[PDB]
C-alpha cells in the first residue's frame, strides 16, 4: 500500500535526521579535542622521553574507555562488557588533568604492588582510523632497581617515587586526550 | 453549504466580476475565494449528473480551466488601460497535507504564489502557521516598499540560515558559537514573526520591529518578552521619537544617520526595559 | 644549545627548542641546567623558571609543580601541571592567597590534613608574591 | 617533607597547587585557564 511506503519513508528519513545531527555533533567534539590534542601530544611525548632515554623493558592494566594481572577500568564501557574501579557519568565532558590525577592517585593508593603495567587505550591514527594499543607503565621499585637509574643524578626515594606518580598522572592524561580524540 | 451547487459554481464568477469592475475603472480591488475546494467538489457533482466523461477524482477535463479562467481576471492594469488592479486570494483546504492532489495541483500551477499554513505549526502555538520554507512569491521583492524588501532581504537570508542549522542542533550543546548564534537570531525572528488575530499593524511598525530583529536588538532580552516589547517599544517611537519615524518616511529608506539614531533608541529603551 | 621541551596540560611553550639555560626551582633545590648538565631527574616547588633563549633573551615562568628530566643528550622536559608567564600574574591575588593560607594554618588547629593544606598554599603564596614582585 | 610524611601523594599536593595557581590571575585569563575538573 502506500500509506505503508510513505510511513517507512518518513522513518528512514527520520532516522537519517537523527544520524546527521549526531555526526555534526560528534564533528564538534572530535574538532575539539584534536585542537586539545594538538597542544597535549608533546606533553606526553615529554613524559615518554624519559622511559625512552632509561629504556625500560621486560602485571597492571588500565583500560581507557567511556561510557591474576589486575585490571582497572576507566568509563562504564568496560564495566557493561565484564572491576576494582568503575568511572560513571564520564564522555560527556572533554578530559582534563585533574582526572588524569583521581585515577593515577586511585592506582597507586590501591594498595596493590605491581611491576609493570599498560594502559590499554585508543590510539589517534588518523580522521578514520584508530588504533588500540598501550603504553608501558612502571613502579617506583621497577624503576629503582634498573641498570639505568644508577646513571641518574640526585635521587632518593621520595624523588623517585614523587616522579612516578607525576610521571604516570601525565602518561594517563595523554592516553586520555588520544582515547577521547579517537572515540 | 445549503444553496444549491449551481450556487456555489457560480459565486466566485461573481465576486470576480464585482472586483473586475473596480478594476476597469481605475479603482484597486482586492477579492477572497473561501474557498476555491467547495466550488470544485460542486462543480464535479454538476459535471457528474450532467453525464460528462470523468477524470481524477471523478473531476471533469475542464476543471483546470475553470479555475485558470476564474484566477486569469485577477490583473495590474495599464495606464493607458486605467491603472487599475484586482487581486485575488483563493483559498484551498487540503486533506492532511495532501499537496499533490489533484485541485491543489491544479490552483498551484494557475497562481502567482502560495501560503502554506500547517498544521503541526498550528497545534505548536505558532499563529500564524506559515510555513516559510513553503510559501513562495513569484513577485517577490518587486511587490515590497524599499525599506521592508531591505530588511527582509537580511530577514530571509538569516530564516535560512536559521532553518539549515537548526535540523541538526535541536538539542545540542557542544556547538560552535556561529551556529549558536544562528539559533538565537532564528528564535528571535520566529518569535518575532508571531502575530494575533485582527490586528494589522501597518508598514511603517512592521519595518521598526523586524528591523531591530536583524540587527541584533533583541539578542539580549527573552523571546516570550518580545511581543511585549512590539507593545511597548513601537509606542516609544510614537511617543518620543517621532522626528526619526518622519524622517524615515521622507527618505523612504534607512541611511546610516537613522541606523545610528535608532541605535540609541533601541540602547536607551533597553536600558529602562 | 638545549633541547629544552616545556609543556603543560594547558599551553605548549617550547617543543625542542634550542635553550642556553634554564634555572628550574626544584625539591632537591633551585638548580641551573646547562647543555650536559647531569643526567639527573627533579620533582618541581613552586618557583619560577627562568629561561635563557639563543637570542640572549630571558623569559620567566612560574611553575606550581611538575617533573624536570635532564637526559644524557642534553635534553631537559619540563612539564608542569599549570606553568604561566611571570608577567601574566596577579600581586594582590597573591598576598590574597597567601593571608588565606595563614588564616586557614592558624585555623586549622588539631586538623592535621588542613594544616597541610595551609602550609602548601602559605609556600604557593610565598612563591607568587616574590615572583610577582620579581 | 611534610606532604609525604601526612598520608599525602605528590599529586594531591599538585592539585593544591594548581588550585592556589589559577586563582593568582584578575582580568581574563582566569577563566581561560579553568577547565573545570
Amino acid at each position: 500500500t502506500l500509506k505503508a511506503v510513505s510511513i517507512r519513508l518518513k522513518s528512514v528519513k527520520n532516522i537519517q535526521k537523527i544520524t546527521q545531527s549526531m555526526k555534526m555533533v560528534s564533528a564538534a567534539k572530535y574538532t575539539k579535542a584534536e585542537r586539545e590534542l594538538r597542544v597535549a601530544k608533546p606533553y606526553g611525548q615529554g613524559a615518554m622521553k624519559f622511559y625512552e632515554k632509561t629504556e625500560l623493558k621486560g602485571q597492571l592494566i588500565i583500560a581507557i574507555s567511556s561510557d591474576d594481572t589486575m585490571v582497572i577500568c576507566v568509563g562504564d564501557k568496560i564495566r557493561n562488557i565484564l572491576l576494582a574501579m568503575v568511572c560513571n557519568d564520564f564522555g560527556r565532558r572533554p578530559p582534563v588533568f585533574e582526572d588524569a590525577t583521581k585515577v593515577a592517585r586511585a592506582v597507586l593508593e590501591s594498595g596493590m604492588e605491581f611491576t609493570n603495567g599498560k594502559i590499554v587505550y585508543n590510539a589517534f591514527r588518523s580522521v578514520v582510523s584508530f588504533r588500540t594499543t598501550d603504553i608501558p607503565v612502571f613502579s617506583k621499585n621497577a624503576i629503582e632497581s634498573a641498570d639505568s637509574i644508577a646513571a641518574y643524578d640526585s635521587l632518593d626515594s621520595d624523588v623517585i617515587q614523587s616522579y612516578v606518580e607525576y610521571s604516570l598522572a601525565s602518561l594517563i592524561y595523554y592516553t586520555m586526550k588520544e582515547n577521547a580524540t579517537s572515540e | 453549504a445549503s444553496d444549491a451547487a449551481p450556487l456555489q459554481y457560480l459565486a466566485p464568477y461573481s465576486g470576480c466580476a464585482m472586483g473586475e469592475f473596480f478594476r476597469d475603472n481605475g479603482k484597486h480591488a482586492l477579492i477572497i475565494y473561501d474557498d476555491l475546494s467547495k466550488q470544485a467538489v460542486a462543480y464535479r457533482q454538476m459535471s457528474l449528473l450532467l453525464r460528462r466523461p470523468p477524470g481524477r477524482e471523478a473531476y471533469p477535463g475542464d476543471v483546470f480551466y475553470l479555475h485558470s479562467r476564474l484566477l486569469e481576471r485577477a490583473a495590474k492594469m495599464s495606464e493607458s488601460n486605467g491603472g487599475g488592479s484586482l487581486t485575488a486570494l483563493p483559498v484551498i483546504e487540503t486533506q492532511a497535507g495532501d499537496v499533490s492532489a489533484y485541485i491543489p495541483t491544479n490552483v498551484i500551477s494557475i497562481t502567482d504564489g502560495q501560503i502554506f499554513l500547517e498544521t503541526e505549526l498550528f497545534y505548536k502555538g505558532i499563529r500564524p502557521a506559515i510555513n516559510v520554507g513553503l510559501s513562495v512569491s513569484r513577485v517577490g521583492s518587486a511587490a515590497q516598499t524599499r525599506a521592508m524588501k531591505q530588511v527582509a532581504g537580511s530577514m530571509k537570508l538569516e530564516l535560512a540560515q536559521y532553518r539549515e542549522v537548526a535540523a541538526f542542533a535541536q538539542f545540542g550543546s557542544d556547538l560552535d558559537a556561529s551556529t549558536q548564534q544562528l539559533l538565537s537570531r532564528g528564535v528571535r525572528l520566529t518569535e518575532l514573526l508571531k502575530q494575533g488575530q485582527y490586528v494589522p499593524m501597518a508598514i511603517e511598525d512592521q519595518v521598526a520591529i523586524i528591523y531591530c530583529g536583524v540587527r541584533g536588538h533583541l539578542d539580549k532580552v527573552e523571546p516570550s518578552k518580545i511581543t511585549k516589547f512590539e507593545k511597548e517599544f513601537s509606542q516609544h517611537i510614537k511617543t518620543s521619537h517621532r522626528d526619526i519615524l518622519d524622517t524615515i518616511a521622507k527618505e523612504g529608506q534607512i541611511s546610516p544617520d537613522t541606523d545610528a539614531k535608532l541605535k540609541k533608541v533601541v540602547t536607551d529603551f533597553l536600558s529602562t526595559f | 644549545q638545549m633541547a629544552f621541551t616545556f609543556a603543560a596540560p594547558s599551553q605548549v611553550f617550547y617543543n625542542n627548542a634550542n635553550i642556553r639555560q634554564v634555572d628550574v626551582p626544584s625539591f632537591s633545590g633551585s638548580f641551573g641546567i646547562l647543555p650536559a648538565h647531569v643526567a639527573t631527574l627533579a620533582v618541581l616547588k613552586p618557583g619560577v623558571v627562568t629561561v635563557y633563549q639563543e637570542d640572549g633573551s630571558t623569559k620567566k615562568y612560574f611553575v606550581s609543580s611538575g617533573t624536570v628530566t635532564v637526559n644524557d643528550d642534553s635534553s631537559v622536559q619540563v612539564l608542569a601541571e599549570e606553568a604561566v608567564p611571570v608577567e601574566n600574574l596577579d600581586l594582590q591575588a597573591a598576598r590574597d592567597i597567601l593571608s588565606k593560607a595563614q588564616s586557614d594554618v592558624t585555623s586549622a588547629g588539631a586538623d592535621m590534613l588542613k594544616l597541610a593544606e595551609g602550609q602548601i598554599a602559605v609556600e604557593v603564596g610565598e612563591a607568587l608574591v616574590k615572583a610577582a614582585e620579581g | 617533607s611534610g606532604r609525604r610524611g601526612r598520608h599525602v601523594d605528590f599529586g594531591a599536593s599538585v592539585d593544591f597547587e594548581v588550585h592556589m595557581m589559577r586563582r593568582a590571575l584578575k582580568p581574563e585569563l582566569r577563566n581561560e585557564a579553568i577547565k573545570r575538573e
